[PDB]
DNA sequence: GATCTGGCCTGTCTTA
């Protein structure tokens, strides 16, 4: 298959594609279930007045990552 | 007016942006290091002294009744009069804003060996939320003292704080808080002359008036040139606080206040715009009720500052002003200067 | 499976905490909930029990609020000192929890009894930082093996030069001893000289043949027997903490681990005084004191190793 | 028999297996370094000086009419005093892996303040010239008030016909012919001896008034180290010379041995290579008479644990009954020890 | 005015 077909099929495996909900709502955690690669700094202030920032980071959301991991192991279970 | 190079000893890495130098009887003491205190100094309070343009950080211990206060990166230091200082707010090494309030002092001194007495104070009432980058002053009205806290930034409320924006900050309410150091009580005053959350400002204290200078507002991303007056009164009933806006302000944030002579201060350092840095100085003269902000001759800045993007310092106290700039990393991560005004 | 990638110094505490705060927040949030989702057309229910064990000792000291490894409170599982850990070697139960460390740090910060630095440090058992990550008091088998191999290698070096006979030695003597040992190992066991202790070098170094090749350099005869029994006891204790299921792959080694550990400690205390008198490392203590309890608690050491991240 | 460690200066990298120490009136001199000479010493001859168990190699100079010979890795050294004391160099192996065939003659032309000045003159041969080769040995012979050199066979590359690029570095032993070289004129002549049956290399040859004693060696033709010593007695009448060889009982099987003289008409030999992976560790003593020989085994030296297991070891003769040998290390590349046996 | 103390260094040990 050409590259666009592969890229399109990739979206099924990445986190933020399957619906779910926690029965007790998670405190201080959003309920939206389509986030992908959240920024690592998490909205950290990067102006000139605050503490200087000299790092970069990328990461998924924890619950979405667990959901994707569990869905990747459906046939096994 | 005169700039000078100063070399630092082996523990240069313990200096980070946001430290707080404190002066006790012509002796400047370091505070607010990087990371948690190690076995080299379990307390984290150093002896900031300079001999022949050379810096050597010496450790210090506490008394048998102190409280091992954690390092803070943006507290609100304030003198008080025996002689003692007050610390409130700031960012712990775990990125946690402290709500407590601290009181440093000297317990025993001999042969240049100072033993501190850190006492924690319990604040009750209209207590301020944990903040950082604010300011606090002490006013004297009818033989009484009172703390004047204002400004500062903090995280989102516990309900509106999400992990996707866990590090987002916002300016606090423009309320004015009076703190009684004896009873340990606070009181919230809202004033109609304050509508914008202010942070990283400059505060000048007098007998009964405090003067707010410059700062930054996250709600607008603007550097307003303001000049406020807050004349706190201490009658036999309830303290009445008033405000007044004054013309002729300065547009700067994160400046450094000092005191050359009595009833006159000097402003240096700061930031005019985001990418622009304030290179000129400013003289502040005071009287009984009048104020005057003038201009002086700019110091002879070197090629290092004129092209640097960030700098951080603090008032040494005896007319001099400590200053530091970043550098290469591998190497020396920071260069450090001193600036005298007398 | 990856979860977070960052470009920051491991020793940099402020940036590390600032980046890892949301992850720990979400973890602590969902550690008290249950997840439901529809796989195969049927909704299910899930509950999580997270265990942080893939941390080396340095990062454990950093996140748990302890100090560097060169201190006297060496164990992260018990609260013994270096002298007691060198005088006992056996009896040490684990009493070190996240809530306990939080309480210790609170006592340290508040100082309710009005004590000096040393007294308050003894009271808190060396806690001068606020924990932010909850970890499991376990052992990292990879670094344990590496440290034990390094220690043995050092012991080999000292045995070639007869330190038990000449307590003093210059630096050139040490250099010569190390070079001779390296040369011998290269010519017999086919091992190149390395700067830092490896993992495969550690695996290949811990054999009976290796002791046989090394004994060709020690002129004494009792030392030979001592090293033979030392290596024998260590090889009898290795599979207990290295197997993925000792209860079904090596029950004899599991049942006889205590006796073997006691004999190992007695051997070190009697015939190895020149090095292990009044001092001990971290991993020797961890192996001789805390392995059976971790086995009876979790069931398997090694399956929870930090090798996958490497 | 007393081993002793010998430290070294900065230029240890200039020593390699196959060097040659030459002695001129108590002072031992170095020759045969690694690689072409640099600007530190263009000549390549170094003052081999040991003091307080410490080696200090320093440069040396030549006269205004010398010949800058290349450094050789397996020459044939021998003393010659027949006047001015002088050495003889034949064969060798240039740093380009090319075998030399020219004869060089060392000699002291001038000296002052313990600073010698050499005189290296070139010497060419005529008649039956030998194939350029290494590992051989040359000695001098006196007979009826007349000097003569004796050159035994060694090993070299393939001849110019069968030499192929796929075996460009193959080595075969030269034919066992005896060469008599007249140093005064330069005429060499090849003789044939029925007793000499196979080629021999890296052997040890003992010289005397008019007879050379070839002891031990290595034969590449059959990969065997024989245990037979030879006795080549020659004579120099007014006519053509005459050579004779007779095998003798009681030989020694050693290759690459180091020979040195202890007393008048008495020699001591140290171990060399006994087998491929077996190393000769015990020494032997050679006592001469007038027409007889005698070999015995002295007390083995107190060898160290590093030598007892090292596979490769080399050295040469200093001259005062002292042997300078080295041990390879790792990655400080060589460990050099000295040995005195009175 | 020699006498212990203070503090500063420094090599070793411990984890990477
Ligand atoms: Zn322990």
């Amino acid at each position: 298959q050409p590259l666009h077909a592969l890229r399109n099929a990739e979206k099924v495996l990445l986190p933020g594609y399957h619906p779910f909900e926690w029965q007790p709502p998670l405190k201080n955690v959003s309920s939206r279930t389509d986030v992908g690669i959240i920024d690592g700094l998490s909205g950290l202030a990067s102006s000139v007045d605050e503490y200087p920032v000299d790092t970069i980071a990328k990461r998924f959301r924890y619950d979405s990552a667990l959901v994707s991991a569990l869905m990747d192991m459906e046939e096994d279970i | 007016m005169s700039l000078q190079m100063v070399t630092v000893g082996h523990n240069i890495a313990l200096i980070q942006p946001g430290f707080s130098l404190m002066n006790f009887d012509g002796q400047v003491f370091f505070f607010g290091q990087k990371g948690w205190p190690k076995r080299s100094c379990p307390t984290g309070v150093f002896h900031f002294d300079i001999k022949q343009n050379h810096l050597k950080l010496k450790p210090a211990i506490f008394s048998k009744d102190s409280c091992y206060l954690p390092p803070l990166r943006y507290p609100a230091t304030c003198s008080y009069k025996k002689h003692q200082y007050i610390i409130h707010g700031g960012k712990t090494p775990n990125n946690e804003l402290s709500d407590k309030i601290y009181i440093m002092s000297v317990a025993c001194k001999n042969n240049k060996k100072v033993t501190f007495r850190c006492t924690e104070k319990d604040l009750v009432g209209d207590v301020p939320e944990p903040r950082y980058g604010h300011s606090i002053d002490v006013v004297y009205s009818r033989g009484k003292s009172m703390g004047v806290l204002f400004g500062g930034r903090s995280y989102m409320p516990s309900t509106q704080r999400t992990t996707e924006k866990w590090n987002s900050v916002a300016d606090c309410l423009p309320h004015v808080f009076l703190i009684d150091f004896e009873f340990g009580c606070a009181t919230s005053y809202i004033l109609p002359e304050l509508q914008d959350g202010l942070s990283f400002h400059v505060s000048i204290a007098r007998n009964d008036t405090v003067y707010i200078l410059g700062g930054h507002s996250l709600a607008s991303n603007i550097r307003p040139a303001n000049l406020y007056r807050i004349r706190v009164d201490l009658p036999l009933g309830t303290p009445a606080v008033n405000c007044t806006v004054l013309p002729g302000g300065i547009s700067v944030s994160s400046a450094i206040l000092t005191q050359t002579n009595n009833d006159e201060f000097v402003i240096v350092g700061g930031y005019q715009l985001e990418n622009q840095k304030r290179m000129v100085c400013s003289l502040v003269s005071l009287g009984d009720n009048t104020i005057e902000i003038s201009e002086m001759e700019t110091p002879d800045w070197t090629s290092d500052i004129k092209h640097s993007k960030i700098w951080f310092g603090s008032n040494m106290g005896n007319g001099t002003i400590f200053l530091g700039i970043p550098g290469d990393n591998k190497s020396e991560a920071f260069y450090f200067y001193t600036l005298r005004c007398s | 499976k990856p979860l977070c990638l960052m470009l920051a110094d491991e020793s940099d505490h402020e940036t590390l905490t600032a980046i890892l705060s949301p992850l720990i927040a979400e973890r602590e949030a969902m550690k008290s909930s249950e997840l439901t989702l529809e796989m195969g057309g049927i909704p299910r229910t899930f509950k999580f029990i997270f265990r942080g064990t893939g941390y080396d000792e340095k990062l454990v000291r950093e996140v748990e609020g302890l100090e560097a490894s060169g201190s006297v409170y060496i164990c992260t599982l018990c609260d013994t000192t270096r002298l007691e850990a060198s005088q006992n070697l056996v009896f040490h139960s684990i009493t070190r929890s996240h809530a306990e460390n939080l309480q210790r740090y609170e006592v340290w910060r508040s100082n309710p009894y009005h004590e000096s630095v040393e007294e308050l440090r003894d009271r808190v058992k060396g806690v001068s930082a606020k924990p932010f990550i909850e970890t499991v008091p376990s052992i990292d088998a990879l670094h344990c093996d590496i440290g034990n191999a390094a220690e043995f290698y050092k012991i080999f070096q000292l045995e070639i030069g007869e330190v038990y006979k000449h307590p003093n030695a210059s630096k050139e003597e040490r250099k010569r001893w190390q070079a001779t040992l390296d040369k011998h190992l290269r010519k017999r066991m086919n091992l190149k000289p390395i700067m830092r202790m490896n993992g495969n070098f550690a695996r290949k170094l811990m054999t009976q043949e290796t002791v046989d090749a090394v004994c060709e350099l020690i002129p004494s005869e009792e030392r030979h027997e001592a090293l033979r029994e030392l290596m024998d006891l260590y090889l009898k204790m290795k599979p207990v903490w290295r197997s993925s299921c000792p209860a079904k792959e090596c029950p004899e080694s599991l049942c006889q681990y205590s006796f073997n550990s006691q004999r190992f400690a007695e051997l070190l205390s009697t015939k190895f005084k020149y090095r292990y008198e009044g001092k001990i490392t971290n991993y020797f203590h961890k192996t001789l004191a805390h392995v059976p309890e971790i086995i009876e608690r979790d069931g398997s050491i090694g399956a929870w190793a930090s090798e996958g991240n490497q």
